[PDB]
RNA sequence: CGUUGGAUUGUUCACCCACUAAUAGGGAACGUGAGCUGGGUUUAGACCGUCGUGAGACAGGUUAGUUUUACCCUACUGAUG
RNA sequence: GUGGCCUAUCGAUCCUUUAGUCCCUCGGAAUUUGAGGCUAGAGGUGCCAGAAAAGUUACCACAGGGAUAACUGGCUUGUGG
RNA sequence: AAGACAUUGUCAGGUGGGGAGUUUGGCUGGGGCGGCACAUCUGUUAAACGAUAACGCAGAUGUCCUAAGGGGGGCUCAUG
RNA sequence: UCUUAAGGUAGCCAAAUGCCUCGUCAUCUAAUUAGUGACGCGCAUGAAUGGAUUAACGAGAUUCCCACUGUCCCUAUCUACUAUCUAGCGAAACCACAGCCAAGGGAACGGGCUUGGCAGAAUCAGCGGGGAAAGAAGACCCUGUUGAGCUUGACUCUAGUU
RNA sequence: CCUGAAAAUGGAUGGCGCUCAAGCGUGUUACCUAUACUCUACCGUCAGGGUUGAUAUGAUGCCCUGACGAGUAGGCAGGCGUGGAGGUCAGUGACGAAGCCUAGACCGUAAGGUCGGGUCGAACGGCCUCUAGUGCAGAUCUUGGUGGUAGUAGCAAAUAUUCAAAUGAGAACUUUGAAGACUGAAGUGGGGAAAGGUUCCACGUCAACAGCAGUUGGACGUGGGUUAGUCGAUCCUAAGAGAUGGGGAAGCUCCGUUUCAAAGGCCUGAUUUUAUGCAGGCCACCAUCGAAAGGGAAUCCGGUUAAGAUUCCGGAACCUGGA
RNA sequence: AUAUGUAAGAAGUCCUUGUUACUUAAUUGAACGUGGACAUUUGAAUGAAGAGCUUUUAGUGGGCCAUUUUUGGUAAGCAGAACUGGCGAUGCGGGAUGAACCGAACGUAGAGUUAAGGUGCCGGAAUACACGCUCAUCAGACACCACAAAAGGUGUUAGUU
RNA sequence: CGAAUUUGGGUAUAGGGGCGAAAGACUAAUCGAACCAUCUAGUAGCUGGUUCCUGCCGAAGUUUCCCUCAGGAUAGCAGAA
RNA sequence: AUACUGCCAGCUGGGACUGAGGACUGCGACGUAAGUCAAGGAUGCUGGCAUAAUGGUUAUAUGCCGCCCGUCUUGAAACACGGACCAAGGAGUCUAACGUCUAUGCGAGUGUUUGGGUGUAAAACCCAUACGCGUAAUGAAAGUGAACGUAGGUUGGGGCCUCGCAAGAGGUGCACAAUCGACCGAUCCUGAUGUCUUCGGAUGGAUUUGAGUAAGAGCAUAGCUGUUGGGACCCGAAAGAU
RNA sequence: UAGUAACGGCGAGUGAAGCGGCAAAAGCUCAAAUUUGAAAUCUGGUACCUUCGGUGCCCGAGUUGUAAUUUGGAGAGGGCAACUUUGGGGCCGUUCCUUGUCUAUGUUCCUUGGAACAGGACGUCAUAGAGGGUGAGAAUCCCGUGUGGCGAGGAGUGCGGUUCUUUGUAAAGUGCCUUCGAAGAGUCGAGUUGUUUGGGAAUGCAGCUCUAAGUGGGUGGUAAAUUCCAUCUAAAGCUAAAUAUUGGCGAGAGACCGAUAGCGAACAAGUACAGUGAUGGAAAGAUGAAAAGAACUUUGAAAAGAGAGUGAAAAAGUACGUGAAAUUGUUGAAAGGGAAGGGCAUUUGAUCAGACAUGGUGUUUUGUAUU
């Protein structure tokens, strides 16, 4: 029923929720299993860095616009500018993403620099050599970290010219709001002589 | 701590604190929000006015990322500077050497003028700003420039 | 100290025929169903009249319709001790 | 003088509909139509703080109720005597 | 024989207690029938503040009015 | 003439249908709310929702007569088997504690309480006054925002069919 | 005071009883006794305070106090017990743990704790904390066990048993004689069907069972027993059930049974430089299941067993299939 | 009559004033003030086993019974309402007995005194004291309460012309 | 009591179905909708029960609304902090 | 003179119950002296026994009391219901999301434990860019978005400061309460320089309105109690479905 | 994200997704192209061999299309200037197990006891003091445990070296493009109906009707020409890991339960028994260290009893660990005139605990650090 001054709570428990209860007792055991799987795959691929090299990309929306993070793979344009074919990049451990485009020069340079750094920092064993192992590292991500680009200096000179940056916002919003009506007026005035 | 409950103290008393006349029954008033217009209307009108009906207009597929715009006030504006350089910036209150505050990397979307920053000039980079905040920054001698 | 026998009615009341000394009125969980009976009422079957579109209704009328147990304690009646 | 000399003569949510700014939104920019919002009325709940609603059961069922009827008993004694 | 009509598929309108699911108010000197004491108003009950019950008593309401609203002026009504 | 189409015809009746009602008359009896025969403004008879009649039939309902008789006046006696006592064998229902009354008061009908009466081990056979005895969470009645069977001009649908 | 003044079990100024009362009206006075009042002791609660001292005191520690104390529903607080858990008592214990019995003792207002004495046999407890499937008188509670009733109701339908002997520890009930009876040929006789399943038959005695008994038994233990060409099944079709071909259905499956289907089997030639290959013939039931009473190939007598016989044996026949 | 509103002060009582867009014909008013005068009585009584509450939550939401006012009803141990007090929820002493009446409310004990009710015996306590009345062939005997009336009687007792 | 007869076996009809010379009869002691398992520990404003001690405090049956009248919300009364 | 009232800080007796406290303290009295005492709670003397004598327990007897518990109920001993008996079992639980309060940690921040590292292999122990909540509100929404002042004035305020030999005066006044304002949002208005001449909306306001500002208080964990959904304190339908 | 946007008699209730952090990460291939100077492809039959197969030959399939080539990220009759690789059946071995085996230390003395595994003394090993067994609580008695060593087999491009050697015209990129660039139809899409979703002038799905197009088509969460956008490329297909796992097999645990509990079942438990059937479905653990399970004698017809005997115990006798209560029998003790039980108080009878060894004095020696 309903009673004294209390919040209205919506506890969605009118189905047979007790059949669908997943209490994670296996958290510790699953962490152990995940570490064991990582170690076993490392032993399997013993010279290899246990993961692929990912590119730096920008987060999509306006809320995460500021952040730069790790994407899925490098653009075909990026691997071309680095100087590799897509298939060879995949074979020597560079993640390649075909569907991602670079409309951005800054991100293009950042990822080309990442590719050059990876090429310099890795050694490809020959197919018929002595396999000079080099104390495998386990994380391309940890050895090629994503760093947020520095946008500005800590101190600068005040450049004031008298628009207050609020009148600017108000006016830009106004032009966006009224552009269609203004185009209407212009077209009507051109049409009616 | 089952041993600190009143169930432990009700052992031996017949009704378990629920009364002899009006006993502990299953759902004597209904289940959940039952009868909020009929017999729980008094509780609804006293403690949750505005509960029934609809007022505004809908928004199909509303994403809160569009409306992300945390607000930063002027009194907290100077906390965005590291504490080490904050004293130097406060003491050397000069133009042409003003510190740059990029509130977007700080995590804020709009700047509001809650008042009383010092008279140290400062370059403030903000997506949005309020009129009073811009006026107070100008009075302090700095500038707010719009970013995206 | 008595206050009956009957015709009709399931009847209580009635109402007649008689006898009689008289056929007074009542109570006892409207005494008394592990005392009886079961005519009536009062389940289920069925008919009729009126009512209801109907299913059905009707202290309206008809007909057929399982009446269980004491060996215990008291009380009582007798019987030992 | 903010209806009737005073004390009665009346109506939520949701929905619809009208009036008002022609003000906000249709979320990739919009001619424009359409639709959705903001404020005030109207369409009504008379069980009037507002469910959307025909019976029958003598074939009946369950949860209960001596909170409540049909005996006795109890108070009363109008009525009867 | 029959023939692009029957048939069959889909949608649409009838019909459809044959069947399905539901429902069939409350108060109440038991319930039912009656009434409304269910939203209200006047007088009394009501016991000289206010409040105060009963299916208490005597009634009334769901309307009516462009004047039967508002202002001003003039006049005075029933009856003998 | 009016409602609403027609106004109950033939018949039948206090009828298994008539409340008033134990209708009124006759008969049957010593006496008849019974029976039969009549009479019908018949609450509310009546024509295949069949009316009237009807031989035969009926573990159908009802009245009277003869016969017969323990139904009864008004009880008595006899037989078998029980009950009964013994050997063996041996349950159950019930059970708050129990078991003598009168009155009082009390949830208004007490085994207990109050005031009286009283009051003597252990018991057997009967008995049906009491234990408001036992048997069953009253089947009547009401309530429940509990059902179900059935019906329909209820609400909402539906298979079929068109 | 009397009349008015009548209700049912016997009967209540509470009873006995009381008459210048132990009645009625009134008036001093004495006396009786509530958990009330006064005053003391003690318990607890609340409150207002005191208290920093060189050791011998974990400061709501010690202490001064004044007032107060009913209680259902209900709230809160301090505690008492139970099973497990972390610490500790270098805790108790086969020289006796835990349990259990004990009108023995002490402590606490109590929940309860501690101990003495019996029984015994392998674990258990105090303290600070943690935890909960943590405390029962009831729920016509659950499951077990047990009563009074109670050596009671009862063991009374189907006519009925009696004498002797044997066996036996033991005989109303077993066996054998003798008598009396009963069913009375739509039987209490002799066989079978369904069903049962070894109960059939022989050999051994009280544990249970046979509502008494039991030496007996359809009980118990151990064994033995059912013989077919002819009797049945098997074969046939009945009402019907049901594959296939086909068609439905998401499908489990449903319909359909000869339907809009290309639906199979007995004689000589082939029967050895060559096989069942071939102008060798007739053709066209239109699966199958369904009867221990329907239809149907054929066995009788005598004898034999503890227990089987239309089955075994003896004799005498018949039917079916095979150059 | 009872019941009932308010007031009995320091937020109070009195002065060229200070503010204002309100108000006035008008520094006239209205409101709010600065600056000033009020003490051992700061403006009746009694009490105040602390005063202002803040949050949160239980049970309850069938009531019933007094003296009183009262409605319906012939009335009811009936039904329904009054400032109240009780029972529920509460034992104790008394009314023999009884939820509610009277007395009085409760920690465990001891002395004393009482309440209501009682003192012939049951039964603790005067068969006390004092004046009357009453004799019943259904006496009477103490509230709530467990009942009696109209009308009568040279029964007896006491009271005007 | 010679047939609308009685009966064995086989067979068909299965649960909102069957079957009924009709009684809501019969359908495995089950019938006004069988039995079995499951949904299901169905819901119950209704009945019953609800387990240790002591200490302190200590009620309400009233207000308003409610298909509200055996229930609830709300205010009041009470506890604790 | 006696009554009868009243007073005596007037005298003389006869009984009963109690004896709390326990290292000097006080107030008093006694010819006003060292001392004594009946003055802030009993001592002195004496006897018997030293045991079941006192007392405890237990059974009985006696006097007076005492109805059967639980339950629903205005009211139960009830001629209301359950209960013949005994043993064992037997009924407010856990979870998700929360309200008040309280303890703790940190605090304009807070939360390690989704993960990663490590480990004495579910424990430790160590590691944030994120995310949640908080730090901004308001409006349906476009949007706008919190100092005219010592973060305001007034009344009251604990505490602190200055105080004379015991009054009480002054000052400063946090929390908190009452009030008048100021600021932000919404609504209704009046609308300045300018101008994509229809836009932007300065300025001034309004018996209007908000879960706001006005020198942050929250976040997390735990505990009692309360809430809702869940079998939901335990047992209980008539039914309904597959 | 988020109990949010939305849905909902907008009531009760319901209710996702993008982003963000992380775990895991992996990519791709058919149809649509003429190899046309050579169906270059493949099943099968029959032979040979190194047989999860490989080679002669033969038939067949197949041109109504089997190979190579390309898959939208792209890709397709050629030519330059330095330009990695190959690939294939074995053997020693990286790697998981049926797994096997070996590897320490007291059973030394005394006490109690039936038993020492308990108490005491002395020891020893310990990368082993986990657990279990053994006649009681055992690191050291046994099995094991800890640490290492040595082996009875199987699976074999996550690979270092051998192994016969390259089928000596074997398959892959740009600094310049001569042309292009085939891309899935009763399918998108539209309507309508039903269902479903948070999806709201309709989210997905399905039935019916209509039914396309090539800068086309889908989407862009409010129904309808567009000056422009943005973003993918459907109606064909494959693909480990992180994820799930009340079943099966193996293993390790628990602040769980402890025989009315825990699964219904600790046991000849889905058993016995109940139903025609679907189905329903219990009860039931413990002698002792060891049967040493009671020889023998006596009474009895016998069961059995009484002795005796084994045993630590028979107060463990198979009806067996102690055997509680209800309920009984016997003995003992008490009361009892239509209940019993209870409270206060005493009495009587039973029964019983509380200084008299002592922080103080002192003495005629009980049995002569003092009694």
């Amino acid at each position: 029923a309903i009673s004294k001054n209390l919040p209205i709570l919506k506890n969605h428990f009118r189905k047979h929720w007790q059949e669908r209860v997943k209490v994670h007792f296996d958290q510790a055991g699953k962490k152990v299993s995940r570490r064991n799987a990582r170690a076993t795959r490392a032993a399997k691929i013993a010279p290899r860095p246990l993961d692929l090299l990912r590119p730096v990309v920008r987060a999509p929306t306006v809320k995460y616009n500021r952040k730069v993070r790790a994407g899925r793979g490098f653009t075909l344009a990026e691997v071309k500018a680095a100087g590799l074919t897509a298939a060879y990049a995949r074979t020597i451990g560079i993640a390649v993403d075909h569907r991602r485009q670079n409309r951005n020069q800054e991100i293009f340079d950042a990822n080309v620099q990442r590719l050059k750094e990876y090429q310099s920092k890795i050694i490809v064993f020959p197919r018929n050599g002595k396999a000079p192992e080099a104390e495998q590292v386990l994380s391309a991500a940890a050895t090629f970290p994503i760093a947020q680009p520095a946008t500005d200096v800590e101190a600068r000179a005040v450049q004031d010219n008298g628009e207050s940056a609020f009148r600017t916002l108000r006016l830009a919003r106004s032009e966006k709001k009224f552009r269609g009506i203004r185009e209407k007026r212009a077209r009507e005035k051109a049409e009616a002589e | 701590p089952s041993r600190f409950t009143k169930t432990r103290k009700h052992r031996g008393h017949v009704s378990a604190g629920k009364g002899r006349i009006g006993k502990h029954r299953k759902h004597p008033g209904g289940r959940g929000m039952a009868g909020g217009q009929h017999h729980h209307r008094i509780n609804m009108d006293k403690y949750h006015p505005g509960y029934f009906g609809k007022v505004g207009m809908r928004y199909f597929h509303k994403q809160q990322a569009h409306f992300w715009k945390p607000v930063l006030n002027l009194d907290k504006l100077w906390t965005l500077i590291p504490e080490d350089k904050r004293d130097q910036y406060l003491k050397s209150a000069s133009k042409e050497t003003a510190p740059v505050i990029d509130t977007l990397a700080a995590g804020y979307g709009k700047i509001l003028g809650k008042g009383r920053i010092p008279n140290v000039p400062v370059i403030v980079k903000a997506r949005f700003v309020s009129k009073l905040a811009e006026e107070k920054i100008r009075a302090a001698g700095g500038v707010v420039e719009l970013i995206a």
